[PDB]
């Protein structure tokens, strides 16, 4: 355990003393090459070299060699510049990134302007890649300055190793950026430069990380229009449909829970490409964490219930197959897809729908009351509070959120005559939940010009007055 | 005095690295734990982020009050007086008001990227920085910038939940006073012509040209296209030689482009010109066009040369 640390500390002590003492033209570069080869020996140890490399990076930081590397990045010689950059690339760990964000911002940013040689760019792309993972302030300082333009210019090259760093840099800048960083990327059209990275048939990891960056940028609701106009979403769904997560899980050692929490809101952002990317990556990393004995992280975060919602509300075969495989590689059961004809439900479909979304406490609350799909669509506050024993209003509000998700994904073919659900969906996709509110009252397209607000409140049961005003306005302005 | 909780608020609500590092060092030199920075995507919260946010601001008594009720970030942003009083056991109105002060501090520092389409939070922040807390009040009701001229005070009170009438009057006033067939088709080779065709498509869509990429589907793509760009990779006419049956896709696209008579612009990347006598008779006319050599280091002038040679 402590063997590699005791073998690797005094060698780096001698090497950093040779770097600090000698100031020659080529002996300093030879010392940088010695430190870089010892770093390559450090990272390539099976299940040992992680903590060993972390301790050696801590020793390089506490010795003072990080400021030495930041001084040698300003050297006029090109050779020691590229060796110092390739040495600084492999040591950007979470304790070194704070020190680089304190001082090294502006030195690496200066080398972001020099873009012509490949030996600089292949390492400076990875340095900017790992510096996008620090915080939102560093992402703002890199995007507002010429740090994003270096990656957007280096996406033009044909180097298969450099474009991986560019795709990972844009993905990590989209993950840890926020609102304004994504605005400054997409207004500068960062999603359009990911098109040669998501289509190039040279590598298979590179297209996956490019589609990851596209899918993370495709979750901001002020952004998705220019992403759909970019045309990079259409390369996402077949690429996920043509690969296997087990082979890429064997190819990649996973990621920590702080990065596992970044893939979870990709599934609840109701976009098909983002759900496919999130299901693929969580299936591969669930295979990784199920090879080991740490499968409780997905239950600590809560991605398992989101995968159950992906299975039970699926309209695509690829994301449903990936979510079923991800739930099969874990230690719980897979759910069945629900029957979409909700007014055609009997009691057992209601019981299954309760068992698939996490309402197993109230199942016997609905069996004694004989609630079918016709009574489930016509359920209010008072019947939940009094008749069903659901006393808590927070539990009732969670039930109404799940009822919103159910009444969005429903088949109203047995009741709707004038296709009123598409009329509600053409205005706002959160209006189709009131379809049963208006069909059961006897309405169709030829009556909504004689409906008032009181008829929508009392009979149709539309509790939000903004939705009542929008439905009355759009019923009185464009139906006759 | 009480400066330790203010340092915890500085750590948990930090937008600067220097003050966060100094507050973490100040809490490390004392005898208590340092908190973690919260996840700004509040509607993307699960239960554990809500529990951590409770543990970092001094609501450790009610943590088991939220775990049994399963309150996530969507329920935390939509919480009122009555659900705090009845369902959560927070009987004291002073404790509820301290919780609403902390909820004000939370809904000021939040990421609404997954719900806000028209950037309504910046519209609320341009008036008064204490208005962005009502962003979730207006996004969840279905509103954006193009609807606020038809909102009343009752819709802000009941649905949006704006309890202060001064803020309702200011939002209504400021909402009513200041709110109111492709062109270039690219043929390429599957082996080594994908990256060059993708790069040409990107550099032509940077200038506003509708470019299509990738017999019942491609003929209507060529007929609707105004121009034609032929990517000549090394080996781009390898499968087109001795193809006397019209089965190759690139051969069909070249025959269709010659039948259309469009402005065929070849793009050469290390590919010599083939002989006319080895090609079939339906594709010998492609060798008489003005091809363009491709440079991998001076691409801007090359794309400008392509624009000068297209309609
Ligand atoms: N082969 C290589 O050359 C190699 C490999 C890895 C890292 N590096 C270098 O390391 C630096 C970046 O590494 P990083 O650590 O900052 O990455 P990171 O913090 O951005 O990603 C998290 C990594 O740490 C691990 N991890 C963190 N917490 C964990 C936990 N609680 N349980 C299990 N695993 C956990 C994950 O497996 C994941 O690999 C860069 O300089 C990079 O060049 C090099």
């Amino acid at each position: 355990v402590q063997d590699a640390l005791e073998r690797a500390l005094p060698e780096l002590q001698q090497a950093l003393s040779a770097l600090k003492q000698a100031g020659g033209a080529r002996a300093v570069g030879a010392g940088l090459a010695e430190v870089f080869q010892l770093v390559e020996e450090a990272w390539l140890l099976p299940a040992v070299g992680r903590e060993v490399a972390q301790g050696l990076c801590d020793a390089i930081r506490l010795d003072g060699g990080l400021d030495l590397l930041l001084r040698l990045l300003q050297a006029p010689e090109l050779e020691t510049r590229v060796q110092a950059a390739r040495l600084l690339e492999q040591i950007l760990v979470a304790e070194n990134r704070d020190r680089v964000a304190r001082i090294g911002l502006g030195v690496i940013l200066n080398l972001a302007k020099e873009r012509e040689p490949v030996e600089l760019a292949r390492s400076v792309a990875g340095i900017l890649e790992h510096m996008f993972k620090h915080s939102e302030e560093t992402c703002q300082r890199l995007v507002a300055a010429g740090g994003l333009d270096a990656v957007l210019y280096w996406c033009r090259r044909t180097d298969p190793a450099l474009l991986r760093h560019c795709a990972l840099a844009l993905g990590n800048c989209a993950l840890h950026g926020g609102q304004a960083v994504q605005r400054r990327m997409v207004e500068k059209r960062a999603a359009e430069w990911l098109f040669p990275l998501a289509f190039s048939k040279e590598d298979e990891l590179l297209r996956l990380h490019a589609c990851l960056a596209v899918a993370v940028l495709a979750t901001n609701k002020e952004v998705e229009r220019e992403v759909e106009r970019s045309g990079t979403l259409a390369l996402v769904e077949p690429l996920v449909a043509s690969l296997d997560p087990g082979r890429f899980a064997r190819c990649l050692q996973g990621r920590g829970p702080d990065d596992l929490q970044r893939l979870v809101p990709l599934l609840d952002s109701n976009r098909l490409e983002a759900q496919c990317i999130g299901a693929f990556y969580l299936c591969a990393e669930a295979a990784i964490k199920s090879l080991q004995g740490k499968t409780k992280v997905f239950s600590d975060i809560g991605a398992i219930q989101s995968l159950k919602r992906l299975v039970s509300y699926s309209t695509n075969g690829t994301k449903s197959a990936l979510a079923k495989r991800a739930l099969r590689l874990l230690g719980e059961e897979v759910p069945r897809p629900i029957l979409p004809s909700v007014p055609s439900w009997k009691e057992a479909e209601v019981q299954t729908w309760l068992q698939q979304i996490g309402f197993s406490k109230y199942c016997e609350s609905f069996r004694e009351q004989q609630v079918d799909g016709d009574l489930l669509l016509r359920l209010t506050e008072e019947e939940l509070q009094t008749d069903l024993g659901m006393k808590s209003g927070i539990t009732r509000k969670r039930f109404f959120r799940e009822l919103t998700e159910l009444k969005t994904f429903a088949n109203y073919s047995t009741c709707d005559r004038s296709n009123l659900a598409d009329w509600l969906g053409s205005l706002d996709p959160r209006f189709r939940q009131y379809t049963y509110g208006l069909v059961s009252c006897g309405l169709d397209r030829s009556l909504l010009h004689r409906v008032s607000e009181q008829q929508l409140l009392e009979d149709c049961g539309i509790h939000l007055g903004v939705h009542r005003a929008r439905i009355l306005t759009a019923a009185r302005e464009m139906l006759h | 005095i009480g400066a330790i909780q203010s340092l915890k608020r500085l750590v948990s609500y930090s937008t600067n690295g220097t003050k966060s590092a100094l507050a973490k060092r100040a809490l490390r030199l004392l005898g208590e734990e340092v908190p973690r920075p919260i996840l700004p995507s509040v509607p993307s919260w699960k239960e554990a982020e809500v529990q951590t946010w409770l543990q970092q601001i001094g609501f450790s008594k009610y943590c088991e009050s939220f775990r049994e009720q399963q309150v996530d970030g969507d329920l935390l942003l939509r919480l009122t007086e009555e659900e705090l009083q009845t369902d959560l056991g927070m009987k004291s109105g002073i404790t509820r008001k301290r919780f609403f002060r902390e909820l004000t501090e939370l809904k000021t520092f939040a990421n609404y990227s997954t719900c806000d389409r028209s950037n309504l939070a910046d519209w609320l922040g341009s008036l008064d920085p204490r208005f962005r807390q009502y962003t979730y009040g207006l996004v969840s009701c279905g509103l954006d910038r193009s609807l606020l001229h038809r909102v009343s005070e009752q819709q802000l009170l009941e649905d949006c939940g704006i309890h202060l009438g001064v803020h309702r009057a200011r939002i209504l006033t400021a909402a009513r006073e200041m709110l109111h067939t492709p062109d270039v088709f690219i043929s390429y080779r599957r082996n080594s012509g994908s990256q060059l065709a993708s790069l040409l498509k990107v550099h032509l869509q940077l200038h506003g040209f509708s470019v299509f990429i990738d017999e019942d589907k491609l003929i209507q793509s060529v007929m609707g296209a105004r121009n034609f760009v032929l990517v000549l990779s090394p080996g781009a006419l390898d499968k087109c030689m001795q193809d006397h049956d019209c089965k190759d896709w690139v051969h069909k696209e070249i025959v269709t482009a010659l039948s259309c008579g469009k402005n065929i612009v070849p793009i050469i990347d290390g590919f010599e010109w083939p002989e006319p006598q080895v090609l079939p008779e339906d594709m010998q006319a492609v060798l008489t066009f003005n091809g363009i050599k491709w440079s991998h280091e001076y691409q801007e002038a090359t794309i400008e040369k392509i624009i000068r040679f297209l309609q």
